[PDB]
DNA sequence: TTTTTTTTTTTTGAGCGACTGCACTACAACGTTGTAGTGCAGTCGCTCTTTTTTTTGCTGGTGGTTTT
């Protein structure tokens, strides 16, 4: 059950926190976290160690997304298999953690994102 | 054996955590979670409620217990109250108020 | 106190469906195939994942089969 | 609210008394008047469903294993037979419990049979069954007695004072004095 | 107090749910009451005249009262098992417990399942002498957990 | 109170007990006079009747 | 629906923009089922208790 | 409504008929009057009864007070001379016991 | 490897404590007898509560029901 919900709470880490992980494979804690923070990053860095020592590839999600971002920004001839226009209904149909790599696409893939808001100013911070 | 739960081993389970060495220290992030209390219902209280409550919140500073309650309404007995438990916490602490 | 109930004048929905066409209705040869539903559906599923422009594989029609359970 | 009540249960409904009535449906009549009125008149008896499998061995005894161990030891003990092979027979079932609980039960409702049958076999003698034909207002009643000793009717029964078994003697021993048989009935 | 507290910090203890649920209304109640009072500066209840005498300023009092209302979703407002059930969940680590548990509501079965574990583990080796005076005091295990 | 006036109605007069046995004793000394009584504490299950 | 947190985890004590919680996805829910209706809104909710006819308190959005 | 029911309630017009019928406990289960720990005493001593139906009496003071404080306008209270005993004339009542 | 029948319920309280009747000796009133106190046994009332406490991932994320 611990290694379950420790693997839960790494699945939100790899969708959510990429830049936590990628300083915790590197060695280097974050500043201004809380107290479950220093049997974490050396159980991370091991679990790495250990997919790297065994068959298994290394890559997963946050370092591909982060590897896509940088073979999108550096290209300068587009890749094929790309579509034309890209169309986004709604607001739920994106989660708030790909809009880099949308921003990476929109540079070769024209990108039509419909936003239902309901207010017509601007009300955020 | 099988992992189930009651109701009575929730009580049991927070007083054995707290009866260890580490748990007072428990205690203390429960001091980092609510420094404050305001329990109503006092005279329906076990002892192990009032252990636990005693080990949280006796004389720490910046937490504050208020135990509400009316030692005239302790007709629970039979489920596993005590007014005797009221007493010793009426014994225990100084101030009163009616 | 006196009191009826309501009728209702007219219909709440027409014929609205979303529907199809379904609703609007020697020892070892093809000819021995066992005829049925799911054989059917596991060759069109067959015709639908092979690819045309590349050559057939033996290999890659028994790990289909064993995937589908047919015999070898 | 326009709508007719519930009205009685109870309607005079017609009858016709034929002309052989038996001797075991007048003793399920005064059984139970209601049960025989809802069962046999208009064939309606109501089927409860069977008890569930208990959890556990029977420690104590209770209800109607109880009583069926007390029928049988008190037919047992109405022909002086051993006692001990009947414990034996009830220990090989599981009908008793296990150890010396089960010979403590046996012990005591040993004593209690034998109490009552000190009192049973006072006074018993060998009768046989006999036949039973009357006609009572023109009704034939045909119907068999079992054990009809000369000094008259005896039964035991393993159970308490109740109006019931008054009443199922009294009718046997109506239907017993009115083709001879001079002599008391005793339950 | 030496501080203002939020609502996720105030600790509220009943041990019926209904009383919680009620009093959760009823302070919510209040707090409405009270931002209204704190919003128009005059109140119609001598407690609230006091409340609004007690403090000098009024716009972050309200403010502070705002944020309490949308807050009162996420209150602490718990009974005495569901608190303890949350501290058991929230540090499992330093009480030791597990992650997902099932409850039962009641333990009868449990309990004289033990009960007659207890019965056949200690009532049935002993002899007769000793068997007499355990039937003397109770007939089964049913009745001694009845006692 | 003061000048406002309220009839008593059947839901005003509450019968406090301690047990179920004295409360179905009043339910059925109640009943017999033609008044209906409801019971709030009744515990039963609707799977025994 | 309020879930409570896990205890250990780092989100829970640092929250940010895009992170996933349960109570403010549903208060934003209600939010765009109040947009969303063109024509005519029907909120229902048990407002009495069927036991005891206890008063039943709504939700803190209606 | 019984009286562990009627808590925290409100009433108009309240009838107590059976509130002297009182209920006289045999097992020795009480609380010590300086440690105020429960004290299960397994023999048949009559300092323990005693000290359990104290417990008792009190009990019953705390159950009369509550359903004597739930009427708003008018209560009414049943009160007859109820003897416990099986002596029909001893002279004395039980009244004192309740 | 085939296949037959069948509609009858029962039982369940016991320990605590008093009422009343008959026997049985101790002792004072008038050797014997009436009154008083206690032992034992058959018979009978009575009476046996009250109640509630909860975490469970809405779609947690290569996900997704239905036609030929």
């Amino acid at each position: 059950q611990l290694s379950s919900k420790a693997a839960d709470l790494f699945d939100q880490y790899l969708v959510y926190r990429p830049d936590w992980l990628a300083q915790w494979e590197t060695g280097h804690l974050v500043e201004g976290l809380g107290e479950a923070q220093a049997w974490q990053a050396p159980l991370w860095k091991a679990l790495v160690e250990y997919t790297h020592q065994l068959g298994q590839p290394r890559w997963h999600r946050a370092n591909l997304y982060q590897r896509f971002i940088e073979t999108l920004e550096s290209a300068t001839t587009c890749p094929p298999g790309l579509p034309s226009r890209v169309f986004i209904c709604g607001i739920s149909a994106l989660p708030p953690v790909y809009l880099q790599a949308l921003q990476a696409l929109g540079k070769h893939i024209e990108i039509h994102l419909l936003f239902t808001n309901p207010c017509r100013y601007y009300w955020g911070d | 054996r099988r992992g189930e739960l009651g109701f009575d081993d929730m009580l049991s389970r927070l007083d054995s955590a707290l009866r260890s060495e580490s748990g007072e220290v428990l205690a203390a992030a429960i001091r980092t979670r609510f420094p404050v209390a305001m329990i109503d219902e006092f005279q329906d209280t076990d002892p192990q409620q009032y252990r636990i409550f005693r080990r949280i919140w006796h004389h720490q500073p910046e937490t504050a217990l208020l135990l509400i309650g009316d030692p005239k309404q302790a007709i629970y007995a039979f489920r596993g109250a005590d007014i005797f438990t009221y007493m010793k916490a009426r014994s225990e602490v100084h101030a009163h108020y009616t | 106190a006196e009191l009826n109930a309501k009728t209702l004048q007219r219909l709440p929905g027409d014929n609205w469906r979303v529907t199809s066409y379904s609703g609007l209705q020697p020892t070892l040869t093809p000819h021995q195939f066992p005829r049925g539903a799911s054989p059917g559906t596991f060759l069109h599923s067959l015709f639908e994942d092979l690819d045309f422009t590349q050559p057939v594989d033996p290999n890659w029609v028994r790990e289909k089969l064993e995937l589908g359970g047919f015999e070898s | 609210q326009a709508g007719k009540a519930h009205s009685e249960f109870v309607q005079p409904l017609p009858f016709t008394l034929p002309e052989t009535v038996p001797l075991e449906t007048l003793q399920r009549f005064w059984a139970h008047p209601v049960r025989a009125f809802f069962q046999m008149r208009l064939q309606v008896n109501f089927r409860t469903e069977d008890s569930e499998i208990p959890d556990t061995e029977p420690f104590i005894l209770e209800g109607l294993s109880r009583y069926q161990i007390n029928q049988q030891l008190l037919n047992a003990l109405v022909e002086q037979d051993d006692a001990e092979r009947l414990f034996r027979r009830f220990r090989a079932a599981g009908d008793l419990p296990y150890g010396a609980f089960g010979e403590i039960f046996w012990e005591t409702q040993c004593q209690e049979m034998q109490q009552l049958a000190d009192r049973v076999i006072a006074c018993r003698q060998p009768g046989q069954s006999m036949e039973i034909d009357l006609a009572c207002n023109g009704v034939q009643i045909t119907g068999w007695l079992p054990q009809v000793q000369p000094d008259g009717l005896l039964r035991w029964r393993p159970s308490l004072l109740s109006v019931a078994q008054g009443m199922q003697l009294w009718l046997e021993h109506l239907v017993y004095c009115a083709s001879g048989g001079n002599g008391e009935s005793r339950l | 107090f030496p501080r203002p507290l939020t609502v996720e910090e105030l600790l509220v203890v009943t041990f019926t749910e209904a009383a919680t649920a009620e009093l959760r209304g009823r302070i919510r109640s209040n707090i409405h009451e009270l931002r209204i009072a704190c919003l128009r500066e005059t109140t119609d209840n001598p407690l609230y005249e006091r409340l609004l005498e007690e403090i000098d300023d009024k716009a972050q009092a309200a403010q502070w009262l705002l944020l309490a209302e949308r807050q009162m979703d996420e209150a602490a407002v718990f009974t005495i098992h569901g608190f303890c059930q949350r501290m058991l969940n929230l540090n499992a680590f330093e009480s030791g417990m597990l992650f997902e548990q099932q409850l039962i509501e009641d333990e009868s079965l449990l309990r004289y399942q033990a009960c007659a574990d207890f019965w056949r583990r200690h009532c049935y080796p002993l002899p007769r002498e000793i068997a007499q005076v355990v039937f003397e005091t109770w007939k089964g295990p049913q009745a001694l957990l009845r006692d | 109170n003061g000048d406002d006036a309220r009839p008593v109605r059947a839901s005003d007069i509450s019968v406090l007990v301690r047990s179920r046995q004295e409360a179905a004793q009043v339910r059925d000394a109640l009943t017999l006079l033609e008044i209906p009584s409801v019971y709030l504490s009744n515990r039963d299950s609707v799977f025994e009747t | 629906r309020q879930l409570a947190p896990l205890g250990f985890d780092l989100m829970s004590q640092k929250p940010k923009r895009g992170d996933r919680s349960r109570r403010d996805d549903d208060r934003y829910l209600f939010l765009e089922a109040l947009i969303s209706a063109q024509q005519k809104l029907y909120i229902s909710y048990i407002g009495r208790s069927i036991q005891d006819n206890s008063e039943r308190f709504p939700s803190v959005l209606v | 409504v019984t009286i562990h029911k009627s808590k925290g309630l409100e009433y108009p017009l309240v009838w107590l008929p059976f509130i002297t019928n009182f209920r006289v406990q045999e097992q020795a289960f009480y609380h010590d009057r300086h440690s105020f720990e429960a004290v299960l005493d397994l023999n048949a001593a009559p300092e323990s009864v005693d000290l359990a139906e104290a417990e008792r009496l009190a009990e019953d003071l705390r159950l009369l007070y509550v359903a004597l404080t739930r009427s708003v306008w008018h209560c009414s209270l049943g009160v007859a001379p109820l003897v416990r005993r099986r002596g029909d004339k001893k002279g004395d009542t039980d009244v004192h016991q309740s």
